[PDB]
């Protein structure tokens, strides 16, 4: 959701990311780099994401020839499926409003109750 | 495309005669709007707002802060059973029953023909005479489920 | 007369505590990313020779630093604009160690003499509009059109007609009327303004085409288009 | 039951057939002799400290000396607009007195508004009074008519010069209304949120004028003082609180209704003597002293005198002095859920612990009323009624509300634990992410 | 009570040794959550102080720690004498199972304490890092 | 003045309230509805200090220190403890209705409510019932509009028609249906609407121009400016 936690509880300073929105009003990154270079693998960035995105995963073998190429950006991240954390959404849990889900259709909400209904 | 009629209008500058401030005539005409049209429309707040010379803000606010100002179209007639503690002690709930019954309407809503619409309201200071509703102007005492169908067929 | 703009602000070589003002809050992200697209090798810092600030974190930004030029509000546990509750010696009163700024200039010890240039009523004469200013808080400063932002909240461009000067031009409200001004006939939509006194044309100032300049000139055959 | 003049000062000029005492009737029945009294042979400081020593307090449910209250407007003469406010909104559950006193009795209102007025240098006067009494309205209409036209109202009343005039205010409906501030918000033609006092109505009220405002039975209580004296209003009953209040049973009784009695009277009596006991096959359990916003008592303090001070020492407050008993057949849980949520849902909304703490209160009597209360409910009921005191909100609206629920959960304990059944759960399980099992 | 309880360790017999030897006045007891007794000496008594540790009953036997703070943006001091620049020595008595922390504070101008390598010799290593890394000159 | 927070003495002025006067010492109480610039009002039920009569009493009473008189010779505390957990349970009715919206909201990293929230000390939640929820409105191009958050303190109304002269926004409903906004859709017409993204302690009004390249307060690099 581009919400930017990952980046600041980094200690390296080796995530940048810049925010965008869609027409229906969800947030999503509009890129998504990281300076793996830079990269301690601590795991800061995933225990501080609160929608479990961001996620370090059983693999080492990240060797490169040039340090430019050690960048990566979001077409390098974004894998197609869940992950180690294969059923959280955190849009089931925000009040905000998106496509496919409108105001009281998240967990634990009431429908909206207008201020001209007649009930007291 | 909302308009105040000139006995509206009249009957407003005659509540306005009444006090030190203009303001203080809101209630009794968004009450003298809902008396001629059953509710209280959007171009109404506008209407009273610029009558008054007090903000549409204002207006809202208090048309929306108060309970017997109603905001949304309602039906020719408005039953109002009491649930407060009394009212309960006495068995509010068949009344209420007899009441979901009959029209097939839950409270807050109104019927397909644009009869009834049924609501509750706090107490009435009826209590003694318990269960207590309020149909249009009149109050209904002593309530029995069997008296519903009878008692709701008076009002056409 | 520009003597007092050296107390403005404090030089270049001011410090607190040996340290300069930080820019950017200390938590600032990204320092080994925010670039690394264009080359992976980090930059240098931004050297600021002209003023007492650093383009970085490495800086002062206490609420109790003796300083009167505050960049940003923090407090740790004041993250909101609550902070500056933190950076004022009274809440709601002025900051700690004084306001930034400093007056020009002391009121006179004796002041001028009365303007005896009394003009004379405003007479409508025939042929000619007198251009009333009208000023918007969104158009009429001119860096502030550029926002594309405020085109959104700018009105439309209209010309301010009188009703008695409108029916004696035969023009309603809506309609577009043209006008030159030095030779350069542009047209308009006619807005009708009840309190505009007759003989008076009101154009809307800082917007496109009209410039602020044009308050108080003349205006010639103003006529529907 | 006789009700001589002496000792029912208040409902001795009752018809039998329920039916109005218009201005004839009134005048016949010793109408107005203490307003003539008032105006002709008594300075409006005499008044005030006549009411002073005759001990009347507020009948509103507070119990607040009405002389005191009136002695503490200003004494500045540049002051000259002032309100006297009539406060018949009387919203709360289980009191139906003042709709008794001014739907057959308005002249009586009118008459102690009048001499209140009279009394405070009042220039104008207004009825508060809500929109669900439409008899009542209309007979103070009348009443105030035949006032008028007699020459008790409007200007140089009685040849005295002063000039009083006297309005009907209906409500629409909200239960805040009834707050004296929020009555004064509400006149205003504002939202009726209340008002933070001090400064008290009386020094800046409505539209910043010294403003009073009293309830329906004070200013019916009035006339009979001005009328027939201190001596005789201080000796109607051996009791600190003095004069005769309306009280009665309300609720699966025998007689529910409503009866005048002096001060000091048991609950016993007004059950028993008056209401005529509990119906056939019910069985007494609890009962509340003055409506909704009062502590409910058990079976022991029946024989508790209806004083101020004696229901207030028994952890519970007289209010309005209406009384409604509950029997056997009546859940606990049930009742104070319905209590609560008139109390959630008439809030004004101003202030943080009435408008976020009486809904999760109703929240959670609505899990205990089916059985999916879990632990932790009581407790923070109980939290909620120490939170929710007086003090802690911005007006009296919310210690009134969690009065009935911590004097529930302190005598019925038992039928709020029965509704823990399921065990807590806030959290549901979140694959991958191994829970804090807290102990 | 706690063990993370801010304590001023004032019923350590240490406090009272050195307030029986060198006077009520000659030095300053503060109260943290270090867990040991935090004491401002003054800087012309800090090699009188650390000897008379040394020739206790149950002497401080180990320098434990020697290092400095910069004391010149802590804004919250209440309670501690005006400091630009503070020396911290930890002393450890084993015997005791107790500890020390003696704190010399320095102005910003006169930037020099005695030298305690006289008593301890790892404060040879322990004041080259301090002048190091703050500029704190030892004579 | 003189007063006595928590047993230690403080010079005050006695025309301030105890809130102002305390926050002025250094002193941190929590705080929502009152503003230096608008006075106080008494509706959050935040600030809540106990004071006590004199200098000896044990018993004191929660007095709320926006709506009492910094007077000479007061006795107050803060850290005390019914103080304390009334000040976490005013935090926690407000936390009740709160969308779980920090992640996606403007005023993460800048939230007066967030502050409060941490401060207070409140983070477990033992409320398991429903969220109450409202839908938004279009106010223009300049400020957007999230009800869900509100914590009903009445700040933007203070503001914006008592303190800016606005007429097109005010509060509307009822109990816990208090909404804050315009009477219908339409662009904020007031010329200091935009202050309401800083009056608001909640990310309600949010500048909207700041949301279209949103990024939050630590990343930014501020200078001071005319
Ligand atoms: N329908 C009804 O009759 C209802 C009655 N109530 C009653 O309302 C009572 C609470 O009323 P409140 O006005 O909130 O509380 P309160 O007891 O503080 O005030 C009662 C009266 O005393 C006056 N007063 C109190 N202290 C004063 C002072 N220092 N100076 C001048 N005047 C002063 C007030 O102006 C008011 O008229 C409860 O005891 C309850 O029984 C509550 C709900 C409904
Ligand atoms: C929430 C609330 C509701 C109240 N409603 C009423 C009411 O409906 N009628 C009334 O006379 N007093 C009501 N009161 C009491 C008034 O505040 C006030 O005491 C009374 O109207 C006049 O005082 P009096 O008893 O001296 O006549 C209410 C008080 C509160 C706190
Ligand atoms: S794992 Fe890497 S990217 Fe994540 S916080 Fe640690 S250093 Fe930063
Ligand atoms: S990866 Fe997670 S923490 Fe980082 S911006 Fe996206 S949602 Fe926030
Ligand atoms: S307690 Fe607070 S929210 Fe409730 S009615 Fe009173 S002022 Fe309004
Ligand atoms: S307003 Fe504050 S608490 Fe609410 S979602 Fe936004 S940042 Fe979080
Ligand atoms: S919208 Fe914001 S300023 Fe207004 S009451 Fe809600 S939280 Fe307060
Ligand atoms: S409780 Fe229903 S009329 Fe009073
Ligand atoms: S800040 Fe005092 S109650 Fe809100």
């Amino acid at each position: 959701v581009a919400c930017n936690l990952c980046a600041v509880a980094c200690p390296v300073g080796c995530i940048s990311l810049q925010k965008a929105e869609t027409k229906d009003g969800r947030w999503y990154p509009e890129f998504f780099r990281i300076n793996f270079s830079r990269c301690i693998f601590c795991g800061l960035c995933e225990e501080a994401c609160p929608t479990t995105a961001i996620q370090l995963t059983p693999d080492f073998e990240m060797g490169e020839y040039k340090r430019q190429d050690l960048v990566y950006e979001k077409e390098d991240l974004l894998i197609s499926g869940p992950g180690k954390y294969p059923e959280y959404n955190f849009y089931r849990m925000a009040g905000m409003a998106i496509d496919g889900k409108d105001k009281g259709e998240a967990e634990n909400e009431a429908k909206p109750i207008d201020v001209k209904s007649l009930l007291p | 495309a909302f308009e105040l009629s000139a006995a509206e209008r009249e009957a407003i500058e005659h509540e306005m005669h009444h006090y030190e401030d203009p303001r203080a005539a809101s209630i009794e005409a968004l009450k003298i709007v809902q008396k001629q049209r059953g509710w209280v429309p959007d171009g109404a707040i506008h209407a009273i707002a610029d009558v008054l010379g007090i903000p549409a803000s204002d207006v809202e606010g208090v048309a929306t802060f108060y309970s017997q100002i109603f905001r949304q179209p309602v039906g020719r007639h408005v039953i109002r059973y009491c649930d407060s503690v009394v009212c309960h002690i006495n068995g509010y709930q068949g009344i209420q029953a007899a009441l979901e019954k009959k029209l097939n309407i839950k409270p807050g809503q109104t019927t397909f023909d644009g009869r009834f619409t049924l609501l509750p309201t706090c107490c009435l200071g009826n209590c003694d005479k318990g269960p207590n509703m309020m149909i249009d102007e009149d109050t209904h005492a002593h309530l029995t489920p069997e008296a519903i169908p009878e008692l709701l067929e008076r009002y056409k | 007369e520009l003597a007092g703009i050296k107390d403005a602000a404090p030089d270049a070589t001011f410090r607190i505590r040996g340290q300069k003002l930080a820019r950017e809050p200390h938590r600032y992200s990204g320092r080994t990313a925010m670039r690394a697209n264009i080359s992976v090798h980090e930059p240098r810092q931004p050297q600021d020779i002209d003023t007492m600030f650093t383009f970085s974190m490495e800086g002062n930004n206490q609420p109790t630093a003796h300083r009167s030029q505050v960049p940003f509000a923090w407090a740790p546990g004041w993250n909101s604009p609550q902070a500056w509750n933190k950076f004022q010696d009274e809440v709601g009163g002025k900051l700690r160690f004084g306001d930034p700024g400093v007056r020009l200039f002391e009121t006179s010890e004796n002041g001028l003499d009365y303007f005896t240039s009394v003009p004379a009523r405003f007479q409508p004469q025939d042929g000619k509009w007198r251009i009333a200013p009208y000023y918007h808080l969104f158009g009429s400063d001119e860096l502030s059109q550029r926002a594309p932002v405020f085109q959104s909240r700018m009105p439309q461009p209209y010309i301010k007609l009188n009703p008695a000067d409108a029916a004696k031009l035969g023009v309603n409200a809506g309609t577009r009327v043209s006008f030159s001004y030095d030779g350069n006939t542009v047209t308009l939509p006619v807005e009708i303004a009840e309190g505009l006194t007759a003989g008076q044309v009101g154009l809307p100032m800082g917007m496109s085409g009209i410039a602020p300049v044009l308050a108080g000139a003349h205006l010639e055959d103003l006529k529907e288009a | 039951i006789i009700r001589t003049p002496e000792t029912h000062p208040l409902t001795w000029r009752l018809r039998d057939d329920k039916q109005p005492v218009w201005l004839d009737e009134y005048r016949s029945k010793n109408g107005y002799e203490g307003a003539r009294k008032a105006l002709t042979g008594l300075s409006p400081d005499e008044i005030v400290n006549q009411v002073k020593d005759a001990g009347l307090k507020g009948r509103g449910g507070a119990g607040f000396s009405t002389g005191l209250k009136w002695s503490l407007m200003p004494k500045d003469e540049s002051m000259n607009i002032r309100y006297l406010l009539c406060n018949a909104d009387e919203m709360e559950p289980g009191t139906y007195k003042d709709r008794l006193l001014m739907e057959q009795l308005p002249h009586l209102l009118v008459e102690g508004m009048l001499i209140s007025a009279f009394a405070l240098k009042a220039y104008r006067g207004y009825i508060f009074l809500r929109g669900e009494y439409i008899e009542a309205a209309v007979n103070l209409r009348r009443a105030i008519a035949e006032a008028t036209e007699a020459g008790l109202l409007g200007k140089n009343i009685m040849g005295t010069g002063f000039d009083f005039e006297l309005f009907v205010h209906t409500g629409a409906g909200r239960y805040i209304c009834g707050e004296e501030t929020a009555l004064i918000n509400s006149l205003e033609g504002r939202r009726a949120n209340p008002r933070s006092k001090p400064p008290f109505p009386a020094t800046s009220g409505a539209w910043g004028k010294p403003t009073c405002v009293n309830n329906v039975e004070t200013l019916c209580n009035v006339p009979a003082i001005l009328a027939n004296g201190v001596e005789w209003y201080q000796n109607i009953s051996k009791s600190k609180d003095a004069g005769t209040k309306l009280m009665g049973f309300s609720g699966r009784v025998k007689n529910p209704g409503l009866w005048e009695l002096p001060f000091g009277t048991t609950a016993r009596e007004i059950l028993e003597d008056y209401a005529g006991g509990m119906r056939d096959g019910l069985k007494f359990k609890a009962w509340q002293p003055g409506g909704a916003g009062t502590d409910f008592l058990t079976e022991a303090h029946l024989d508790l005198p209806m004083e101020f001070e004696s229901i207030g020492k028994a952890g519970s407050r007289l209010g309005t002095a209406l009384a409604m008993a509950v029997d056997h057949e009546i859940n606990m849980v049930s009742l104070v859920r319905n209590l609560e949520e008139f109390f959630a849902r008439e809030s004004c909304g101003w202030c943080t612990p009435c408008r976020d703490g009486l809904p999760w209160s109703v929240k959670i009597l609505r899990a205990l009323e089916r059985g999916e209360g879990q632990p932790g409910d009581i407790e923070t009921l109980e939290q909620l009624c120490r939170f929710l005191g007086p003090g802690k909100t911005f007006c009296a609206h919310a210690p009134g509300a969690v009065e009935p629920l911590q004097s529930a959960i302190k005598y019925f304990r038992e039928e709020f634990e029965a509704g823990i059944k399921q065990p807590f759960s806030n959290t549901h399980l979140i694959n991958g992410i191994q829970p804090n099992l807290l102990k | 009570e706690p063990a993370w309880q801010t304590r001023d360790h004032l019923d350590d017999p240490v406090i009272g040794e050195l307030r029986n030897r060198f006077g009520p006045d000659a030095f300053t007891v503060q109260a943290t959550r270090t867990g040991v007794p935090v004491v401002w000496i003054k800087r012309e008594q800090l090699l009188e102080v650390g000897d008379f540790l040394k020739k206790l009953p149950k002497p401080y036997v180990m320098l434990f720690d020697l290092h400095g703070m910069d004391e010149r943006l802590r804004t919250h001091r209440e309670g501690l004498p005006a400091a630009d620049f503070s020396v911290f020595y930890h002393l450890i008595s084993i015997d005791r199972n107790r500890d020390i922390m003696l704190k010399v504070a320095l102005a910003e101008n006169d930037l020099h304490v005695p030298t305690f390598t006289k008593l301890f010799p790892n404060a040879n290593w322990y004041e080259r890092e301090t002048w190091d890394l703050f500029g704190i000159t030892f004579d | 003045a003189t007063i006595h927070v928590d047993g230690k003495e403080y010079e005050v002025n006695g025309a301030d309230n105890l809130l102002e006067a305390c926050l002025s010492l250094g002193l941190d109480i929590p705080y929502f509805c009152w503003h230096p610039a608008l006075g106080s009002v008494g509706a959050c039920r935040q600030c809540a200090v106990k004071q006590y009569q004199n200098a000896e009493d044990t018993r004191g009473r929660l007095v709320m220190s926006c709506m009492t008189p910094a007077s000479d010779g007061t006795f107050i505390s803060i850290d005390d403890e019914e103080a304390k957990q009334f000040r976490e349970s005013v935090v926690e009715w407000l936390m009740t209705n709160h969308p779980h919206d920090c992640p996606v909201c403007e005023e993460g990293g800048n939230c007066h409510l967030q502050d409060m929230t941490v401060m207070t000390g409140h983070s477990f939640r033992r409320y398991r019932f429903t969220k109450r929820t409202h839908r938004n409105q279009d106010l223009g191009p300049f400020i957007s509009h999230e009800m869900n958050r509100c914590i009903a303190c009445y700040r933007c109304v203070r503001y914006y028609k008592d303190y800016a002269g606005g007429t097109d926004l005010g509060v509307y409903g009822a109990h816990d249906n208090v909404y804050f906004g315009r009477p219908e859709d339409g662009t904020l017409e007031s010329e200091f609407s935009g202050n309401l993204v800083e009056i608001c302690p909640t990310g309600v009004f949010t500048d909207k121009t700041h949301s279209e390249r949103y990024n939050r307060k630590w990343d930014m690099q501020f200078a001071p400016s005319i």
